[PDB]
DNA sequence: AAAAAAAAAAAAAAAAAAAAAAAAA
DNA sequence: TTTTTTTTTTTTTTTTTTTTTTTTT
């Protein structure tokens, strides 16, 4: 049990891989196990395991290159052979368009959605893995979500605490980034409808017995599939 | 600043010298007679109608409504002081507690007043006091006399609440008395009898229920009418603690206006609230000349008065009229209810008639589709008590079921029992009972032997297009939107309040089927048998004839059914079946 | 106390607003005239007039608020002592721009204790309202003595025996209570990080605020953040329980609700009393192109007809239900999104994102009192509002049949064995649909292009088929509109950067090659209150039109009904006519409204089959 | 279209950890 | 007066049943 303090609170969130330097201490509360005092760590130092102006100018000069598009195209899946057009398209998807909100308030999504149908021999799941490893914010998942990590967000009310717990699927977690859906043709009906709404509006609308809400899922979908 | 001896004098003056001419221009000293009846133990509740007080003392009524419990106690004590000078004879010892009271008085540190009252008093809210919505009854009205309207959602069972506990000592023989105001009380362990105090004895005294005082007690939760809930909110529920002669007056689902006191129960000093009921009135459908009733066309007039804004459907309304009246139960046990199912195409005003019956029938429930399903119809276990569903709340009433076809399969099975057995046999895990649901089912659905064989009448409605028929309906509907009142006709339709009395007046008129009509009815029945055979008619159809024929007999208020009713009853069968074809 | 006296003097001087624009003097006149005893003060005014006072108020909320309230009571006494004597205390609410205090329950750290905080959050808990006593009065029958005891706000002993042990009977009526409630507010799921659980905070509401916010509503609470103590005890843990003692609760739905604007509306209505409806409808969704009839119909949904309540308590809905079946990419979802953005109390939803008890209301057990409690569902929340149901077809049929009652009579009847209720749901449903087979087969009747049964199609008063016809001229026009929209950039505010994660508007050439959304909102809101009455000639015209519509002759060969024509259709006409009347502030449904609604219905109810 | 199997809701029961009050000496 | 054992309350979890939903013939 870790105990944080003034500025150590909320420096970590559950799931982080952390290194803690603290004071091994027991509770001191007005004093078959006899004389056992539950022990805890007094957190003093936290390290969570896993842009400078020079880099900004580096990016500026990188963009200015006449063949910046070519170097980016050949710089995404060098190990994978061929498919130059597909690599160019994936670069375009990574950079995405521009989100537009008209004066009336309507929004035009600026995130590109790409699909790849092919025989199971081509390196397309490898391509999705690279994309999720390269996009600033990115998540890999299968058609039926992932392992104990749903695809789309869900809302449930804690019967005891009666809160509105939002269990985030791949879409909401990947907000502002990329979701790489392998086996995109094997979704479940609820998820099929959810993505149907999300890919266009960029929002997942969920209304449960407790409340209605519209989670913001501004994710670029990169889907792989077989015939 | 606010004396109470003067208040006692004023209330005694009011009670002694107030009068009215209610009974045929006869000044009769309204409350003097009530006091006399109280002194003779022939009346237990004295309702002090504050309208009477305001007639001659507005400031006293203002103070009473501005402070409730104090003036309730003052009126109780004033009635107690007035009782001795109004008693005229000797009571016959109505109950055991009166015998105990007399023995205590004869054997007579004082007897608490509440131990010797045997008479309750309650205020009827002044007419000037508009009834207040439950949601708006807040801290500013704590202890005031407020009247609130609602729907009784759940009323607990009558139980004995002790007002004055009576203990007897094992040494001195004297009685110890303890008034009760808190929900819980500390029983006295030693006797404070002056004899034992002088003797310095153990004084361990034992509580006696023989001498103690018990009062009826019931707890209910009442909701807000759907018409008064805020736009984005849900109805709010308030607790009411009825006692004495205010118990067994309201059942679940009863629309009730209750005038009581908004008092908190002590638990900063945060405190819950409730209403201490003083006057309970059943409103609207729950509410509790002859020349027109004797008319030949009176049968048509009630029919034409059922949802007048619904044009046409002359025959259907006449059939629903019988459902409200219902047949007559015979116990040689055959039910006397009538079940009518309105099946038709969309937008033929099926639901409106179903909704209209709900606002007219005395006891009714309108459940739509799967919104109120499962335990919504039958009962459930909720100490663990048993709460009934729409059927139970609709027992001996009319349960208006809409979209019966799209109902849960289990619910349809439950109804099957009700429309034949008029009971609900549950053998679930936590439930094992046999409810009583003698309710008439009015089903609405859209397009069946599984359903035809059960309902006595299966009326089929088809709005087949027609140039002139549609035009008349459009004139009718557009008129309603233009004036909010059904189009004028030769006769003014009867108001719902008036209709309920008429229908109720016809219920307690059990008629009899003469031997003379047996040959006619048997002759009629056999023909009905062949038509379905030639072209479903079973023994049920004959019963449907008898129940319908009796229903007409009640409308004419003749204790003997006549051949005209059979013809009219069959005529409805003809149209009902002809609707299918 | 020199400091407290200075604070009160400064606050009173501020409230003494006659030399200045007279805003807060007018506000005090308002609060006294309408009989309320709480004032709302914009913090921006304090910052503009006295930065020291504003900073002190925000950083030390309790004593500063006490001084401000005392100054308020003194000022109201000066303006009127009769009213000021009625109320023991005059309270204050705050609002405006809270620089660093404006936070969420997540960001609410202990650093803000004893400060003023303007939090925004989703209400999770609303406890029952309880009367908390503040002043008790006890009467002794024996001694004839009435004793008053005060109870200061220490957020305890209740006398029962007189000095010589004479029982005291509390005087409930003469006792003074203030209604009090506790709510639990939560950070909006939209702004909460997607990973961790929601973070919440308590709020304590005194009188004038006990029921200002209902469960499941997005609210803004301005108040003081302090620590609660434990009960009396020799030992204590350094832990403290913190709550937000609210000084003001506001609904974030500012869209839910000046003489200049009213005059503008009046002049706009009177100028051209013929084509205001068309001008509005054309301006309804500027970003979208085409679909004039659909935009007209939606404009009727926003206005809605008029509800009729007969003498028998009968109900005839005055709201308009619209269905839009469309081929892919025809802007139906965009129109739903616009309706959400504009129409007040516009509840969104999707096909399978709201199953059964979620779409409509529900019933559960409190689980604490063991008492049954209702649950405001997706649509009961949308009372007197719009419900935008996208992907309508994919809904399970059970959900669909769970909407007929609310769609038709606008009330949801839910009853379990313990409890029963008929919640008010007077909402207009706007549904979007993708016809069976994905795309619309024009060589098939609209009946078989729609998998919905006849009854539900009857429920919807208007059913619009929006085909993806590619007529090269029409495609050119649509592409021009779209590309012009995609090129638009905000005026001046933007210069080539990216988006972070008046009666008539100015005429841009990139958006026009219309009326302001705010002006349209105001005009629609004011018009919605009008209650026109059908005219005799209009009634006859509508009756004849309905008679022909039912008649077979009204449909030629190879043209099929998009939905059955029944009694509801007639009402639709009226409602639509009524709607068209409200657009013109008519107060009387003349013939023009009737014939416009008639042509709209005729266009909607018949489709040509190739 | 209807039945069989699965999943989720919901309600009741248990653990339990900690703070406060009443009874005992 | 001061301790102590109980009392509660306040969360949380767990288990059974029922009901609701999904898949197959
Ligand atoms: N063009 C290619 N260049 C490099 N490796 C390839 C190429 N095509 C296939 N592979 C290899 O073949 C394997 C199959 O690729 P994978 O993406 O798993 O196929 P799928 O997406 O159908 O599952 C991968 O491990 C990949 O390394
Ligand atoms: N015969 C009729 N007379 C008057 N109004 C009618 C008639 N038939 C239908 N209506 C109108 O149609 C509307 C909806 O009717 P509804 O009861 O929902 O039809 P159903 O339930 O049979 O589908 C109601 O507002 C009602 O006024
Ligand atoms: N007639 C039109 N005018 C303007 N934009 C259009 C039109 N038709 C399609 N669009 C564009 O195409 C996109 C499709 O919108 P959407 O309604 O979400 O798809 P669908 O109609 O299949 O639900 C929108 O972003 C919209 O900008
Ligand atoms: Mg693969
Ligand atoms: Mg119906
Ligand atoms: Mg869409
Ligand atoms: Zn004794």
């Amino acid at each position: 049990q870790l105990y944080c303090d003034r500025y150590l609170c909320d420096k970590v969130v559950p799931g982080n891989r952390v290194t803690i330097m603290g004071i091994y201490s027991i509770k001191k509360f007005g004093l078959v196990g006899v004389g056992i005092r539950s022990s805890y760590i007094r957190v003093l130092g936290i390290q969570v395991d896993t842009v400078s102006p020079q880099e900004e100018e580096e990016f500026r000069r990188l963009a200015a290159l006449p063949n910046v598009y070519e170097v980016i195209s050949k710089s995404i899946a060098p190990s994978i052979f061929g498919g130059t057009d597909m690599k160019k398209a994936i670069a375009c998807l990574l950079f995405g368009g521009s989100r537009k909100r008209l004066p009336d308030g309507l929004t035009r999504r600026g995130d590109i959605n790409l699909l790849m149908l092919g025989d199971p021999g081509t390196a397309k799941s490898q391509l999705l893995k690279f994309v999720e490893k390269c996009s600033p914010i990115g998540v890999y998942t299968s058609g039926k979500g992932s392992s104990a990590a749903g695809l789309t967000a869900s809302v449930m009310r804690d019967p005891s605490s009666r809160n509105f717990i939002m269990e985030g699927g791949a879409m909401v977690l990947a907000d502002g980034g990329v979701v790489c859906i392998d086996e995109f043709d094997k979704m479940r009906e609820d998820d099929r409808v959810a993505i149907h709404e999300a890919m266009e509006q960029q929002t997942i609308s969920i209304a449960k017995a407790g409340i209605t809400t519209t989670l913001n899922s501004r994710c670029s979908v990169l889907a792989a599939a077989n015939s | 600043l606010k004396d109470y001896a003067l208040e006692k004098e004023k209330v005694k003056k009011f009670l002694q010298e107030f009068y009215q001419d209610d009974e045929l221009g006869k000044k009769q000293f309204k409350y003097g007679n009530q006091l006399v009846r109280l002194a003779h133990r022939e009346q237990v509740a004295l309702y002090v109608d504050l309208d009477d007080v305001a007639e001659d003392d507005p400031e006293l009524v203002d103070s009473i409504c501005e402070n409730a419990r104090r003036y309730a106690k003052l009126f109780a004590d004033a009635v107690q002081e007035l009782l001795p000078q109004y008693k005229e004879r000797e009571v016959v010892n109505k109950d055991v507690l009166d015998v105990y009271i007399e023995h205590r008085l004869m054997m007579e540190n004082q007897y608490p007043a509440e131990l010797m009252r045997r008479f309750e008093l309650y205020f009827q809210g002044p007419s000037s006091n508009k009834p207040r919505v439950i949601r708006e009854v807040r801290a500013d009205s704590v202890g005031k006399l407020v009247t609130v309207r609602g729907i009784v959602t759940r009323v607990s069972e009558v139980k004995p609440k002790m007002v004055v506990a009576t203990y007897t000592c094992d040494q001195c023989g004297a009685e110890t008395y303890q008034p009760i105001q808190s929900p819980t009380f500390m029983p006295l362990i030693m006797c404070p009898s002056q004899e034992c105090q002088t003797n310095r004895s153990g004084g361990r005294l034992y509580l006696q229920t023989r001498g103690s005082r018990f009062i009826k007690f019931q707890e209910m939760k009442m909701q807000e009418h759907s018409d008064q809930v805020p736009v984005g909110n849900i109805p709010r529920s308030i607790t009411v603690l009825v006692e004495g002669e205010n118990t067994r007056i309201a059942q679940p689902g009863d629309h009730v206006s209750v005038t009581g006191i908004f008092l908190p129960i002590l638990r900063g000093l945060l405190s819950e609230t409730y209403l201490e009921a003083h006057r309970i009135v059943k409103m609207n459908k729950s509410e509790d000349e002859l020349r027109q009733i004797a008319e030949e066309d009176f049968y048509e007039k009630l029919a034409a008065s059922i949802a007048p804004e619904i044009y046409g459907h002359e025959d259907v309304k006449k059939a629903l009229l019988l459902l409200l009246v219902g047949g007559v139960d015979q116990s040689p046990k055959i039910r006397g209810n009538i079940n009518i199912c309105l099946m038709g195409d969309p937008g033929v005003a099926k639901s409106q008639l179903l909704s209209y019956i709900d606002r007219l029938a005395p006891r009714s429930q309108y459940t739509t589709g799967r919104g109120s399903s499962g335990v919504g119809l039958t009962a459930a276990v909720l100490e663990l008590t048993l709460e009934g569903g729409a059927l139970v709340l609709a027992d001996q009433g009319v349960c208006c079921i809409d979209e019966f076809d799209k109902m849960a399969e289990a619910d349809r099975t439950a109804i099957h029992e009700v429309m034949e057995q008029q009971t609900i046999s549950i053998a679930k895990a936590g439930i094992l009972t046999t409810l009583n649901a003698r309710c008439s089912i009015l089903a609405a659905a859209n397009p069946p032997a599984a359903l035809l064989s059960r309902f006595d009448l299966l009326w089929l409605i088809q709005d087949r297009p027609d140039r002139d028929n549609d035009l008349r309906l459009a004139q009718h509907i557009t008129y309603v939107h233009q004036h909010s009142r059904q189009p004028p006709s030769q006769f003014e339709p009867l108001d719902m309040k008036l209709m309920r009395r008429y229908i109720a007046m016809c219920r307690e008129k059990q008629p009899m089927v003469p031997e003379s009509l047996a040959d006619y009815i048997t002759a009629a029945y056999v023909e009905m048998r062949r038509e379905a055979w030639a072209s479903y008619t079973s023994a049920r159809t004959l019963l449907a004839i008898l129940r319908l024929s009796t229903a007409l007999a009640r409308l004419r208020m003749v204790d003997v059914v006549e051949k005209e009713d059979v013809n009219e009853a069959i005529r409805l069968m003809e149209m009902s079946k002809d609707s299918l074809l | 106390d020199v400091e407290l006296r200075e604070a009160q003097r400064d606050y009173l001087d501020f409230l003494d607003d006659e030399e200045d624009q007279g805003i807060y003097q007018s506000k005090v006149r308002e609060l006294i005239s309408d009989n309320q005893y709480r004032l709302i003060v914009n913090v921006n005014d304090l910052r503009r007039k006295n930065e020291k006072r504003a900073n002190r108020l925000l950083n030390n909320a309790f004593e500063e608020l006490v001084a401000f309230q005392r100054a308020l009571k003194d000022f109201v006494a000066s303006i009127d002592a009769t009213y000021a004597k009625q109320y023991e205390e005059f309270y204050v609410g705050l609002e405006g721009s809270f620089g660093s205090k404006h936070v969420s329950p997540r960001t609410l750290t202990s650093c803000f204790l004893s400060c003023v905080v303007c939090v925004e959050g989703i209400v999770t808990k609303c406890s029952l309202v309880r009367p908390k006593v503040v002043r008790s009065v006890h009467y002794c029958p024996a001694t004839k003595k009435t004793i008053e005891r005060r109870y200061s706000d220490l957020t305890s002993v209740y006398p029962t025996k007189d000095e010589e042990n004479n029982p005291l009977e509390t005087e409930y009526g003469l006792s003074v209570y203030k209604d009090h409630q506790t709510i639990t507010i939560q950070e909006m799921p939209e702004k909460a990080p997607a990973g961790q659980l929601p973070r919440s905070v308590d709020v304590i509401l005194d009188d004038d605020l006990v029921d200002k916010a209902k469960p499941g509503d997005r609210v803004q609470v301005v108040g003081t953040y302090r620590c609660l103590p434990g009960k009396k005890g020799g030992y204590t843990s350094g832990t403290f329980r913190t709550v937000l003692i609210a000084c003001n609760v506001k609904q974030m739905s500012k869209d839910a609700q000046s003489a200049e604007d009213i005059a503008k509306i009046k002049k706009f209505s009177k100028t051209r009393s013929k084509d205001i409806f068309d001008q509005l409808a054309k301006s309804l969704a500027p970003s979208i192109h085409g679909h004039d009839y659909v935009k007209k119909a939606i404009l009727c949904l926003l206005l809605g007809g008029v509800e009729r309540d007969l003498e028998n308590g009968s109900h005839i809905r005055g709201d308009i239900n619209i269905l839009l079946i469309g081929d892919p990419s025809v802007a139906k979802s965009q129109l739903l999104r616009y309706v959400l953005c504009t129409a007040p109390r516009a509840i969104p939803t999707t096909g399978r994102g709201s199953s059964g008890v979620g779409l409509t209301a529900a019933v559960t057990t409190d689980q604490e009192t063991g008492e049954r409690r209702l649950e405001a569902g997706a649509m009961v929340l949308a009372d007197r509002g719009v419900v935008c149901i996208d992907e309508f077809d994919k809904m399970s049929d059970m959900d669909r049949t769970a909407i007929h009652e609310v769609m038709e009579q606008g009330r949801v009847t839910i009853a379990k064995a313990g409890i029963h209720a008929r919640l008010n749901a007077r909402c207009s449903v706007l549904a979007a649909a993708n016809p069976v087979y994905g795309r619309y087969d024009q060589y098939k009747t609209p009946m078989e292009n729609i998998g919905l049964q006849d009854s539900l199609l009857s429920r919807f008063d208007l059913l619009f088929i929006m085909l993806d016809q590619m007529d090269p001229e029409q495609d050119r026009e649509i592409s021009d509109h779209v590309l012009r929209m995609h090129r638009y950039r905000a005026p001046g505010e933007q210069d080539g950067d990216a988006m972070p994660l008046q009666i008539y508007e100015k005429h841009d050439n990139l958006l026009h090659g219309m009326v302001s959304a705010a002006f349209m909102k105001k005009y629609i809101h004011v018009a919605k209150i009008i209650k026109p009455v059908l005219t005799q000639e209009s009634a006859t015209y509508i009756a004849e039109e309905y008679s022909r519509l039912r008649s077979q002759d009204s449909m030629s060969s190879d043209t099929a009904r998009t939905s059955p024509v029944t009694a509801r259709t007639l009402e639709t006409l009226i409602r639509l006519a009524t709607a068209h009347a409200k657009a013109r502030m008519s107060k009387t449904v003349d013939l023009q409204d009737a014939e416009e609604a008639v042509e709209l219905v005729q266009y909607a109810y018949f489709k040509k089959v190739l």
